[PDB]
């Protein structure tokens, strides 16, 4: 064997990480490069939901004083707690 | 508890003067006054370069000892030795989780 050589659909963590990269490149480009957001995913999971549970206490984090998509969904879950 | 023993004479003078039927009113030693060692409230790193699952335990010790009065490890007290209040200063450095 050698194997029938998993798809895009199939594999999801490393070749995830590379169309994720490959696709904020391309936007990057699209406007020039004043965009700039690195990382497909950092720091962790863990991490930033504890960050938006002390947002909810009402008072300072890591990522706030109180894909590059996640600042869409952090906005919801951050202003919940401001 | 230095600058309270002038204060403390003259409201003294003033009620052994009005007092007619008796003389001598008496006093407590200065020790009681002087002393910050009879009241509750009298090396070190930075305590922000340490791994973080050890922070928690060694700033919740340092605080408990500081709510009592006592001076921390971590925590410094910062000077004083009159009147009321007192100030404590923990680090600057420590984890902003932990620091809040």
């Amino acid at each position: 064997g050698h194997r029938e050589e998993p798809y895009l659909t199939e594999a999801g963590r490393d070749a995830f990480d590379k169309f994720c990269r490959l696709h904020q490149g391309e936007l990057q480009l699209l406007a020039g490069g004043v965009l700039q957001a690195p990382q497909p995913v950092l720091v962790k999971e863990c991490e930033l939901v504890k960050d938006v549970l002390n947002v909810l206490i009402g008072v300072v984090s890591a990522t706030f004083s109180l894909p590059e998509s996640i600042s869409s969904l952090l906005s919801e879950v951050a202003e919940y707690g401001t | 508890l230095q600058q309270s023993l002038e204060l403390k004479r003259k409201m003294l003078r003033d009620k052994q003067n009005k007092k007619n039927s008796g003389q001598h009113l008496p006093i407590f030693p200065a020790w009681v006054y002087e002393r910050p060692a009879l009241i509750g409230d009298f090396t070190a790193l930075p305590i922000g370069t340490l791994p973080l699952a050890s922070q928690e335990s060694a700033v919740v010790e340092d605080l408990l000892y500081v709510l009592v009065g006592v001076d921390g490890r971590y925590v410094s007290a910062q000077p004083l030795a009159g009147r009321q209040s007192r100030t404590f200063l923990v680090d600057p450095n420590l984890d902003l989780s932990i620091r809040e």
